[PDB]
C-alpha cells in the first residue's frame, strides 16, 4: 500500500510548486503526522519536512505544508533554487504502522544554457586483442537532459552498434550521459575517418577520431 | 375396611399465565443496605 | 512500614530469674509478631512464631503472648545457654522489619572501676598525632559515662560480659593534632558511675614529667 | 559524527540468503529504534522490518515476505538484517533509517544504502582499459562486468576535483560498462603520475591502469 | 465542544505509536456510561504522594495461594426431544407433562434472574480506593445482626460476586472487609495504580479469590476471622450448584441446631458461612450465564432453584435475610402449571424419581406459602406411599429420607401459618411421621448425627408428635458403647432437641396442633374423628380415660379419647376405666377390619416403645404374620386404639 | 523527571470537552515513572500552552477500564490498544517508588 | 539436618558490584520463600529482600533503602540462590544472612503467617574506599600515677589500620590473666584502631618487662613494641 503523489510536476523560478499528497483517512487525516522526505539521484535522502509546517534545523523558509482534510501539500514557497529531486510522501497508518508515497520529480525552468561538454577517446593502446577495442565517447554538463546521439562515421552512418546512457543528473545540476560505439571489427580493420556526433536542440557539435 | 387413603384437596388455583412482567418485580432499580 | 520499639535496651538477670521482654508496636498488627534470639557469634536463632506459639525443640522455659500493639516475651528458670539477644519481628505488612533487640546478660553486685591515664608517648609525637587513652576495668553494669573535660573528638569501646567475673572494660580515646597538644593543658577524665558516690577525676598538662 | 552506513551484500542467487549488517555509530544506538527501507531502482519506496529499542516489539511490511529475519543487539552498535529464500527476482536498494523517537513518527536521519541484485546470470569480471590523455583531459574504462555497484576511486586519493565518473550503459549483452574522466593540469604531465584504483566488490577483482601522454 | 474524540499517544521506546478512540461513536454504540464520571472519578491530577498515600493504605497479600481446580458439568446437554420453552412468553400449552422433556433457554431466563439493576461496588472508605464505580444488572443477599452493627452485603453479576463484611464496633469505627470471587477474565475494573495478582488470594485456572481492605481493618478482622480459603475456594469451583447448595444448607442448619439464628457469635466458621450463601446463589446464576443462548434442562433447574428457595426461607427466619432477584416468575409459572398435570393425592403412585422431582416444583411453584394448601396432599401421598413399602421401625433410606425431604418444606411452610385449610392431611402427615419415628430411627440419626452427611439433615422425628424424647431417654438409645467418639455422643443428643425448633417462634403462632396438662404429654396419636392424648396425668378433658400398668417406680401412663376434637365441659370423675386384655383374634386375617386403627407397644422401664399406624392389609400381614407380638416378655405390652375411641390390649393370637 | 504532578491549583480547571492528544510515556524515559501530560487541539498562536502533566498510571487505568467496559464495539485499532495499555499498565513501578 | 552455608562477601569501594551465593541442602528451594536480613556491626537486624515461592512464580521485593540497587537471582535444578549488589554505599556494610521463610497456616493463604526458621552463617560485606596498610603501633606508657590500689595494667594502642582483624598478644602468650583487647572502632579518618591492656602489679614496675605482640597476618606486619614508663 502507498500514497497516490501526482506523476511529475513542473515550475519556474518562483512560487510555482506546491507539491500534494493524500492517503487514507486513517493515515494522513487522522494524524497530523505526515513528513516529507527529499532524495537526490542516487544519493541518501534526508528529512525536508517533518510534521506539517514544522521544519528541521538547516533548512530555508520555503518548504511548508498544507493542514487540508485527508491530503497532505509539500509548500515549496515563492523562490526557486535549481532542486531538481525527487520528493516523496509519507505518515504514520495505522494498518501498515509505515506507508510511503508515490514519488514525484520537480524540475525547475530557468538558466537554460547548457552547451554540452563531449569528449572523444581513441580505442584503448594498451589492448591489442581481436575483438577487443571499443570506442568512448563522454558528453558532460548540459540541460534540460534530452540530447540525441549519432555516429556517422563515414558518409552514411552504418549504426551497427549503438548504446547510450540515459541523462542522469548529478552535482553541478546539470546531466551526463555515455555512449559507447561497442564495435571493433567490420569496420575498424582499416578505414579513413570515425566521428562521435552530438545533438543538443539543434547543434554540430561533434568529435572526429581516426588516428593512425 | 377400606385402607389408608389421603384426604381429598381442592385443585390449583389458575396462576396468571398472563401477567405483565413488571408487577411481579416492581421497579427495575434497586440499592443495597 | 511499622516501626518496632523494644523494652528494655538492656536486663541483667542471674540464673533461675524469670525476665520478661517488652515489643511495642507502631499500629495495630494482630498476633503477626515472631521472636528469634541470635547468641554473639552465630546467626539468630528461630523461637516464635504468632506471637504465642514455640518451634519444634524450643524448651517450655520460653514463653510468650500478647496481640495487637503489645507483645512481650517472659523466660523462666533463666538458663545458661540463654545469655544472649532477643529481637522481634513483625511480619503483617510490607516492608518488614525486626525490633531494636533486649541484650539478656549475667547480675551481680556493683564494682568500681580501675581508672587511669595514659599519656601518649614521645613516639607518637613525632609523627604528628596525639593519643591519651582513659581507661575502665572489671566493673559493673555496663552503664558508665566517662567524659572528657571538655569545657566532643572522642571515641570508646566496651568489651563483653567476662565469663570469669561479668565484669566489663573502657577504654576512652582522644586524638587531638600535635600542634593543639602543646599548650591546651586541661586533659582531665570525669568518670561517673554508680558505684563511686564521687565522681574521680585524673587532670593532666602539657608538663613534663 | 553521525554516519550510518550499512556493510551490506552483493548479488544472490534466487534462491539464497543474504543478512544485510547496517553498523550506525556516534549517536546512542539503545535510544532510538531502528528501521529498513529499501528503493526499487526506477522510483519505488517501500518500508522494511522494523525492529524497536532493547528488541521489544518488531514489525513487519504487508509486501515484505513476513519471513524476513530481522534482529540487532546494542552491544555491538549494528543492525542485522538477515534475508532468507528471497527467490522473488524483486530487489531494491536498501536503505538504513533512523526512527525519530520521543512522538515524533518520523525518520530523522538515513543510510548509504545497500545494492542487492537478484537474477540468474553469475559474475563477470571487470577489464579495465586505459584511455588516452590525448588540452586537459584524462580517461579509464571498465568493460563487461556485471553486475553494479562498481565504484571508480580515482588514483586513491585524487581528491574529487575534475573526477567525473559516468554511469555505466546498458548493454543488449546484460553486462554494464562504465567509463571515468579526471581533468589534470596539462601544463605538466609527466611530472607526476595518475592511475584509477577502482574495485569490483562483487566480483573481488581489483585491476589497476596508468595514464600515459601521446607521442 | 462536546465528547468528541480523543488521541491516544503512545511512547513505546522508539516507535511512538499513536492511538484514536472517538467518544462520539462508541458511547451511543454500547451505552450504559459516560467518561466524564469516571475521569472525575480517577484522580487524573492526583499527585505522586497522594497516589503512594492510598496505596500503602489497603491491605495486599504477601503471597497467591495457587491451586488448579477443575469444574464440573453442571448442566447437562439438551435432552433430544425436548421443548425449548421462553421464560418470558409462558402458556400452559408449553409443556405436556412431567414425563414431557423441556428445557428453558437461557437468554431470557437472565433477564429474568438479573431484573433488578443497581449500583454494586460502592465509593465507601475502602472500595473507592480500589475499583471503579459499577452499576449493572444484580441479585444480592444483605443481611444485619447485632442491632445493624454487623452487616454483610453479597452482591452478584452473572459472571462474579462480591460479598461485603461491615462490623462497626462501640465508638463508631466500621470495620468493613469484602471478597470477590469470579472469573479472574470477568473481575471489575481496578483503579489507580492496583494490580490483581497482589491482591488475588487464591488464584485457579481460571477462577480467583480477591481480597479488599485496609491494613487495620484486617488486623482487626484477623482476631476473630481466620477462614480456609483453602477449602473455600475448591468447593466453590469443583462442587456443581445443587451440590455446593444443599452443602451450605447443611451448615446453616447445623448453626441454628447450637445457638447460632437466636445468638450469633461471631465465628470463623459463621462469617464462613454467610459468604457461602452468596456463593450458593452465584453459582446457580452463573451456570446460566455461562451459556451461549442455549437452554437449561428444566430438571436442573427444579434441582436447582429447589435448594435456592429453601435457602431463602431458612435465612429468612434465622437472620431474616432480604433476597433480590435470582427469582425468574416464568419459572415460578412454569413449575405451578404443571400441578395441574398430576393429581395431589395420588402423586404417591409414581416413580421415585418422578416423585422428587415433583416435589422440586412444588416448592419453587408456590413459594409463597399460602396460594395453594393443597400441596400438603401430594407430600402426605409420597409419605403415605411410602410407609407401605417401607420396612416396619426400619430407619430410612438415604433415597426415601431425600425424597420424603425434598416435600417436607411444603409441610413446614404450611405450619408457619396461623390457620390453615389443610388441616386432616396436617394430622395424617404428623401421624405418619410419629408412627415412622422408631427406637432405631433415632438410633442411626444420632449415629448420623456425627458422622452421616444426610442423617441428620432430615427425619420423620422432627415433624412427629412424641413427646417422651427426653435427654435421658434419648441417652438410652446410643449406636454404641459409647465410647467411640463420647463427646460427639452427648453434643448429638444435646442437638437433636436443639433441632426441635419446629415452630419455635418469633410472632407467637404455633396454635397449630384441650388439656390442662401441657408439659407431662407422652405422645398424640390423631386418627378418625377421635384424637388420643397419651399422658402421665388425669387432668386432660377428653371423652374418657385409660389407665395402663404403669412401671413399678410412680410415673403413670393414662391416654384419653376426645370424639370428633370435641372436647368435654369437664373432666372425668370416677376411677379411670382399665384397659380389658383380648386374646380372640384370628393371627390370619383375610380382610383389614384393623385399618385405621393405631397399634401402640410401650415397655414398662423405659417408658413408650413404639406406633405402628394400620393403613393397609400389607401393613397388616407384616404385623400379625411377623415376629412382633411377643408375649413372653410380660413387661412389654400392646395397646390398640380404635376410631370408635375405644382402647385394647392385643394379649394373645391364635 | 520527565514532567510533574503537581497540586491542583485551585483556580485551574480541567474538561473531558477540551482535551485531545494525550501523551503517555514508557517507564525507561522518566525514571519508571508514569507520567501523562494533556493538552488540547493545536488552536495556533493564542500564547496558550496547556500542557496539563497528570498521574499515569490513574490515565492508563481510566483507558483500560473504558475500552474493557465497552469491548463488544471493540475494534481491531482498539483491541491492540487495549492490549498495549494493558502491557503498560504491567510493566511500571507501583511498588518500587521510595 | 538444613544447612544454608553461604559465601560470595569480600571487600568492595563504595559504588562498586558483589555478588553473594547461599546454597542449600535438606529440602526443595523452590517450595518455600526466601529472605535476606543483613545486619551492621554493632547494630540490630534489617530486612532486605525476598525471593516469592514456586507458587509464586519467583518474583522479588525489596525494603524500601535497597529497592533500587539490588537484584536475586534463583537457581533451582542445581540448589543456589544469589543477591546481586548493585552500587555498593558506604551504609550496606554489614552481615548478611541467607533466610529460609516458611508457612504455618497455610490453608488461610500468605498474608502474615509466615515465619523464618533457618538462618545462614551469614557473609561479610565491607563498602569502604581504603585499602591494605601496616598498622602504626604506640606504646601506652605505665606512668607512675598508675597506682590504682597496687595494679599497672600498661598497654599497647594499634593506631591507623584498615586490614579488619588484629590478633595481639603479651610475652608470646604468657601473660593472659587480666589482658582486655578492647574491639576495634572505625575513626572517622576510614581506618580502624582498637587497644590492648593487660592489668600487672605495681609494685613489679621494674623486676618483670612486657612486651606487646601485635600479629598481623593480612598485611603480614608482625611488631614487638616494648613499653616503658613516662
Ligand atoms: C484526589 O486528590 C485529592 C487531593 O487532596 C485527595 O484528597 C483525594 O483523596 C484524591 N482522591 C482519592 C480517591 O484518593
Ligand atoms: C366419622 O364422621 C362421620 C360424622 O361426621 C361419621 O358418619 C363416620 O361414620 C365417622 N367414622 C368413624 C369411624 O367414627
Ligand atoms: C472549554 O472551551 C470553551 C469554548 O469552546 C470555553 O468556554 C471553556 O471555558 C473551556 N474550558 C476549559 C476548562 O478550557
Ligand atoms: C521498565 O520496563 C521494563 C520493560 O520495558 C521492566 O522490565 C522494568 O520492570 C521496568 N522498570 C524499571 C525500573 O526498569
Amino acid at each position: 500500500s502507498v500514497l497516490t503523489q501526482p506523476a511529475s510536476v513542473s515550475g519556474s523560478l518562483g512560487q510555482s510548486v506546491t507539491i500534494s499528497c493524500t492517503g487514507t483517512s486513517s493515515d494522513v487525516g487522522g494524524y497530523d503526522y505526515v513528513s516529507w522526505y527529499q532524495q537526490h539521484p542516487g544519493k541518501n535522502p534526508k528529512l525536508m519536512i517533518f510534521e506539517v509546517n514544522n521544519r528541521p534545523s538547516g533548512v530555508s523558509t520555503r518548504f511548508s505544508g498544507s493542514k487540508s482534510g485527508n491530503t497532505a501539500s509539500l509548500t515549496i514557497s515563492g523562490l526557486q533554487a535549481e532542486d531538481e529531486a525527487d520528493y516523496y510522501c509519507n505518515s504514520y497508518s495505522t494498518t501498515t504502522t509505515w506507508v510511503f508515497g508515490g514519488g514525484t520529480s520537480l524540475t525547475v525552468l530557468g538558466q537554460p544554457k547548457a552547451a554540452p561538454s563531449v569528449t572523444l577517446f581513441p580505442p584503448s593502446s594498451e589492448e591489442l586483442q581481436a575483438n577487443k577495442a571499443t570506442l568512448v565517447c563522454l558528453i558532460s554538463d548540459f540541460y534540460p537532459g534530452a540530447v540525441t546521439v549519432a555516429w556517422k562515421a563515414d558518409s552514411s552512418p552504418v549504426k551497427a552498434g549503438v548504446e547510450t546512457t540515459t541523462p542522469s543528473k548529478q552535482s553541478n545540476n546539470k546531466y551526463a550521459a555515455s555512449s559507447y560505439l561497442s564495435l571493433t571489427p567490420e569496420q575498424w580493420k582499416s578505414h579513413r575517418s570515425y566521428s562521435c556526433q552530438v545533438t543538443h536542440e539543434g547543434s554540430t557539435v561533434e568529435k572526429t577520431v581516426a588516428p593512425t | 375396611k377400606p385402607n389408608v387413603e389421603v384426604w381429598p384437596v381442592d385443585p390449583p388455583p389458575p396462576v396468571n399465565f398472563n401477567k405483565t412482567a413488571e408487577q411481579e418485580y416492581g421497579d427495575k432499580e434497586v440499592k443495597l443496605p | 512500614d511499622i516501626q518496632m520499639t523494644q523494652s528494655p535496651s538492656s536486663l541483667s538477670a542471674s540464673l533461675g530469674d524469670s525476665v520478661t521482654i517488652t515489643c511495642r508496636a507502631s499500629q495495630t498488627m494482630s498476633n503477626f509478631l515472631n521472636w528469634y534470639q541470635q547468641k554473639p557469634g552465630k546467626a539468630p536463632k528461630f523461637l516464635i512464631y504468632a506471637a504465642s506459639r514455640l518451634q519444634s525443640g524450643v524448651p517450655s522455659r520460653f514463653s510468650g503472648s500478647g496481640s495487637g500493639t503489645q507483645f512481650t516475651l517472659t523466660i523462666s528458670n533463666l538458663q545458661p545457654e540463654d545469655f544472649a539477644t532477643y529481637y522481634c519481628q513483625q511480619s503483617f505488612l510490607f516492608p518488614y522489619t525486626f525490633g531494636g533487640g533486649t541484650k539478656v546478660e549475667v547480675e551481680r553486685t556493683v564494682a568500681a572501676p580501675s581508672v587511669f591515664i595514659f599519656p601518649p608517648s614521645d613516639e607518637q609525637l613525632k609523627s604528628g598525632t596525639a593519643s591519651v587513652v582513659c581507661l575502665l576495668n572489671n566493673f559493673y553494669p555496663r552503664e558508665a559515662k566517662v567524659q572528657w573535660k571538655v569545657d566532643g573528638n572522642s571515641q570508646e569501646s566496651v568489651t563483653e560480659q567476662d565469663s570469669k567475673d561479668s565484669t566489663y572494660s573502657l577504654s576512652s580515646t582522644l586524638t587531638l593534632s600535635k600542634a593543639d597538644y602543646e599548650k591546651h593543658k586541661v586533659y582531665a577524665c570525669e568518670v561517673t558511675h554508680q558505684g563511686l558516690s564521687s565522681p574521680v577525676t585524673k587532670s593532666f598538662n602539657r608538663g613534663e614529667c | 559524527e553521525v554516519q550510518l552506513v550499512e556493510s551490506g551484500g552483493g548479488l544472490v542467487k534466487p534462491g539464497g540468503s543474504l543478512r544485510l549488517s547496517c553498523a550506525a555509530s556516534g549517536f546512542t544506538f539503545s535510544t532510538y529504534a531502528m528501521d529498513w527501507v529499501r528503493q526499487a531502482p526506477g522510483k519505488g519506496l517501500e518500508w522494511v522490518s522494523l525492529i524497536s529499542s532493547r528488541s521489544s516489539n518488531i514489525y513487519y511490511s504487508d509486501s515484505v515476505k513476513g519471513n524476513f529475519t530481522i534482529s540487532r543487539d546494542n552491544a555491538k552498535n549494528s543492525l542485522f538484517l538477515q534475508m532468507n529464500s528471497l527467490r522473488a527476482e524483486d530487489t531494491a536498494v536498501y536503505y538504513c533509517a533512523r526512527e525519530a523517537g520521543g512522538f515524533h513518527s518520523h525518520f530523522d536521519m538515513w543510510g548509504q544504502g545497500t545494492l542487492v541484485t537478484v537474477s540468474s546470470a553469475s559474475t563477470k569480471g571487470p577489464s579495465v582499459f586505459p584511455l588516452a590523455p590525448s588540452t586537459a583531459a584524462l580517461g579509464c574504462l571498465v568493460k563487461d562486468y556485471f553486475p553494479e555497484p562498481v565504484t571508480v576511486s580515482w588514483n586513491s586519493g585524487a581528491l574529487t576535483s575534475g573526477v567525473h565518473t559516468f554511469p555505466a550503459v546498458l548493454q543488449s549483452s546484460g553486462l554494464y560498462s562504465l567509463s571515468s574522466v579526471v581533468t589534470v593540469p596539462s601544463s605538466s604531465l609527466g611530472t607526476q603520475t595518475y592511475i584509477c584504483n577502482v574495485n569490483h566488490k562483487p566480483s573481488n577483482t581489483k585491476v589497476d591502469k596508468k595514464v600515459e601522454p601521446k607521442s | 465542544a462536546s465528547l468528541s474524540e480523543v488521541k491516544l499517544h503512545l511512547d513505546i521506546e522508539g516507535h511512538a505509536s499513536h492511538y484514536t478512540i472517538p467518544w462520539t461513536e462508541l458511547m451511543a454504540k454500547v451505552p450504559g456510561l459516560s467518561p466524564e464520571a469516571l475521569w472525575r472519578e480517577a484522580n487524573v491530577t492526583e499527585d505522586l504522594a497522594s497516589m503512594l498515600n492510598r496505596y500503602k493504605l489497603i491491605y495486599k497479600t504477601s503471597g497467591t495461594l495457587g491451586i488448579a481446580l477443575a469444574e464440573p458439568v453442571d448442566i447437562p446437554a439438551v435432552s433430544e426431544g425436548s421443548m425449548q420453552v421462553d421464560a418470558s412468553k409462558v402458556h400452559p400449552g408449553v409443556i405436556s407433562g412431567l414425563n414431557s422433556p423441556a428445557c428453558m433457554l437461557s437468554a431470557p431466563l437472565e433477564k429474568q434472574l438479573f431484573y433488578y439493576i443497581g449500583t454494586m461496588l460502592p465509593n465507601t472508605r475502602p472500595h473507592s480506593y480500589v475499583f471503579y464505580q459499577l452499576r449493572c444488572h444484580l441479585s444480592y443477599v444483605a443481611l444485619s445482626i447485632n442491632g445493624d452493627k454487623f452487616q454483610y452485603t453479597g452482591a452478584m453479576t452473572s459472571k462474579f460476586l462480591m460479598g461485603t463484611y461491615k462490623r462497626v464496633t462501640e465508638k463508631g469505627d466500621e470495620h468493613v472487609l469484602s471478597l470477590v470471587f469470579g472469573k479472574t477474565k470477568d473481575l471489575p475494573d481496578l483503579r489507580g495504580p492496583f494490580s490483581y495478582p497482589s491482591l488475588t488470594s487464591a488464584q485457579s485456572g481460571d477462577y480467583s479469590l480477591v481480597i479488599v481492605t485496609t491494613f487495620v481493618h484486617y488486623a482487626n478482622f484477623h482476631n476473630y476471622f481466620v477462614p480456609n480459603l483453602k477449602d473455600m475456594f475448591s468447593r466453590a469451583v469443583t462442587m456443581t450448584a445443587a451440590s455446593y447448595a444443599r452443602y451450605v444448607l447443611q451448615k446453616l442448619v447445623l448453626l441454628e441446631m447450637k445457638g447460632g439464628c437466636r445468638e450469633p457469635e461471631l465465628d470463623t466458621e459463621t462469617l464462613t458461612t454467610m459468604f457461602e450463601v452468596s456463593v450458593a446463589f452465584f453459582k446457580v446464576g452463573h451456570a446460566v450465564g455461562e451459556t451461549g443462548n442455549g437452554c437449561v434442562d428444566l430438571r436442573w433447574l427444579a434441582k436447582s432453584f429447589f435448594e435456592l428457595t429453601v435457602l431463602k426461607d431458612i435465612i429468612g427466619i434465622c437472620y431474616g435475610a432480604t433476597v433480590k432477584g435470582m427469582q425468574s416468575y416464568g419459572l415460578e409459572r412454569l413449575a405451578a402449571m404443571l400441578m395441574a398435570t398430576v393429581k395431589m393425592e395420588e402423586l404417591g403412585h409414581l416413580t421415585t424419581e418422578k416423585q422428587e422431582y415433583a416435589l422440586r416444583l412444588a416448592t419453587v411453584g408456590y413459594p409463597k406459602a399460602g396460594v395453594y394448601s393443597g400441596l400438603i396432599g401430594g407430600a402426605t401421598s409420597v409419605l403415605l406411599s411410602a410407609y407401605n413399602r417401607h420396612p416396619l421401625f426400619q430407619p430410612l433410606h438415604t433415597v426415601m429420607r431425600e425424597t420424603l425431604f425434598i416435600g417436607s418444606h411444603v409441610v413446614l411452610r404450611e405450619l408457619r401459618l396461623n390457620v390453615t385449610t389443610q388441616g386432616p392431611n396436617l394430622a395424617l402427615y404428623q401421624l405418619l411421621s410419629t408412627a415412622l419415628c422408631s427406637a432405631l430411627e433415632i438410633g442411626e440419626v444420632l449415629r448420623g448425627l456425627a458422622l452421616g452427611t444426610e442423617s441428620g439433615l432430615f427425619s420423620p422425628c422432627y415433624l412427629s408428635l412424641r413427646f417422651d424424647l427426653t435427654r435421658d431417654k434419648l441417652l438410652s438409645m446410643a449406636p454404641q458403647e459409647a465410647t467411640l467418639d463420647q463427646a460427639a455422643v452427648s453434643n448429638a443428643v444435646d442437638g437433636f432437641l436443639g433441632r426441635l425448633s419446629l415452630e419455635r417462634e418469633d410472632r407467637d403462632a404455633w396454635h397449630l396442633p384441650c388439656v390442662d396438662r401441657l408439659d407431662k404429654v407422652l405422645m398424640i396419636i390423631p386418627l378418625i374423628n377421635v384424637t388420643f392424648i397419651i399422658s402421665s396425668d388425669r387432668e386432660v378433658r377428653g371423652s374418657a380415660l385409660y389407665e395402663a400398668s404403669t412401671t413399678y417406680l410412680s410415673s403413670s401412663l393414662f391416654l384419653s379419647p376426645v370424639i370428633m376434637n370435641k372436647c368435654s365441659q369437664g373432666a372425668v370423675a370416677g376411677e379411670p376405666r382399665q384397659i380389658p386384655k383380648i386374646q380372640n383374634f384370628t393371627r390370619t386375617q383375610k380382610s383389614c377390619i384393623f385399618c385405621g386403627f393405631a397399634l401402640l407397644s410401650y415397655d414398662e422401664k423405659e417408658g413408650l416403645e413404639t406406633t405402628t399406624y394400620i393403613t393397609s392389609q400389607e401393613v397388616q400381614n407384616s404385623i400379625l404374620s411377623s415376629n412382633y407380638f411377643d408375649f413372653d416378655n410380660l413387661h412389654v405390652h400392646y395397646l390398640l386404639l380404635t376410631t370408635n375411641g375405644t382402647v385394647m390390649e392385643i394379649a394373645g393370637l391364635y | 523527571p520527565c514532567c510533574h504532578v503537581t497540586q491542583l491549583a485551585a483556580q485551574h480547571l480541567l474538561a473531558l470537552e477540551n482535551i485531545s492528544d494525550i501523551y503517555l510515556v514508557s517507564n525507561q524515559t522518566c525514571d519508571g515513572f508514569s507520567l501523562a501530560s494533556l493538552n488540547s487541539p493545536k488552536n495556533g498562536s493564542n500564547q496558550l500552552v496547556i500542557s496539563r502533566c497528570a498521574n499515569g498510571l490513574n490515565v492508563v487505568s481510566f483507558f483500560i477500564s473504558i475500552l474493557k467496559r465497552s469491548s463488544s464495539a471493540l475494534t481491531g485499532h482498539l483491541r491492540e490498544l487495549l492490549t498495549t495499555l494493558e502491557t503498560l499498565y504491567g510493566s511500571f513501578s507501583v511498588e518500587d517508588l521510595f
